């Protein structure tokens, strides 16, 4: 599905800046 | 998780924090 | 360094795309 | 780390999927 | 809401180039 | 809006040049 | 400068996460 | 229409990664 | 094309090469 | 040279906006 | 400015909230 | 090409239009 994963990209640029040095990891449904 | 929480209502910055490391 | 960060902000989109469902981490340091 | 290694050089897809899960 | 969220993140992205030096001020509903 | 407007109708250049300062 | 100009574009989309719905003012000039 | 408009941003980002040094012709429908 | 197919279905990246000159 | 792979993301998606429903076309060599 | 603070060092989030209205 | 000239110093949007279709 698409704009599920549109809303993903939005999320680990989010996650990238929110977390900053402590990194993330990402794992979709 | 993230996907089911954030893509469906707005998460604030304190919200995505929960899924750093 | 914030041409560090820059680059790193492309790195997650990167990798978001080229794992797809696998997931990715993303760690600095 | 991705950092030293694909900041300093550009990494190919193939490079970017050893940090995929 | 999301996709609102989600069309307001390319939204601000285009007004930063359309208006360059002249910058803008981006007011959510 | 800018929101109103433009994320119920594709915004041209100079339709999005409307909301600079 | 381009890399100035790059990261700008950065810039306004880290304001547009962070302030939400306050909104943000991009001047830089 | 605004979500395919939204869509096709990610997909030129894609391509650009994807593509590389061969590049890419975008022609929307 | 391109948006048809990648739009209403997620587009792997060997999908998305075939757009590629 | 990174610095060139960063500035092409940020023509790829200039080149969507200002092009619109003409379509662009992407050609580093 | 922004760009002046910003773009020479890493700003950190809460360093972003002075530009927010 | 674009690399060459939009990299180097910033394009304009009127220069952004010589690539397009
Ligand atoms: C954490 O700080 C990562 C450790 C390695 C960082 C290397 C950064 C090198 C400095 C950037 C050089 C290129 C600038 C255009
Ligand atoms: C308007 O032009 C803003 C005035 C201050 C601009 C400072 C830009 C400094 C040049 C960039 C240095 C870093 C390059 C990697
Ligand atoms: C294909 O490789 C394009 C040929 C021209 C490339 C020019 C790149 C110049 C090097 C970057 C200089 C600016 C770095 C901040
Ligand atoms: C991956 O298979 C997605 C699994 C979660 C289901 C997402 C869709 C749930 C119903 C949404 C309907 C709205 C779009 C028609
Ligand atoms: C913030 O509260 C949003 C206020 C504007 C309303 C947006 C939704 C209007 C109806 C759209 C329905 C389509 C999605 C189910
Ligand atoms: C440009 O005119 C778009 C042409 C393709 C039609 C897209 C819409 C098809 C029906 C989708 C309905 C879902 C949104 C209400
Ligand atoms: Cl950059
Ligand atoms: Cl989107
Ligand atoms: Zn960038
Ligand atoms: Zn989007």
């Amino acid at each position: 599905f698409v704009n599920q994963h549109l809303c993903g990209s939005h999320l680990v640029e989010a996650l990238y800046l929110v977390c900053g040095e402590r990194g993330f990891f990402y794992t979709p449904k | 998780g993230i996907v089911e929480q954030c893509c469906t209502s707005i998460c604030s910055l304190y919200q995505l924090e929960n899924y750093c490391n």
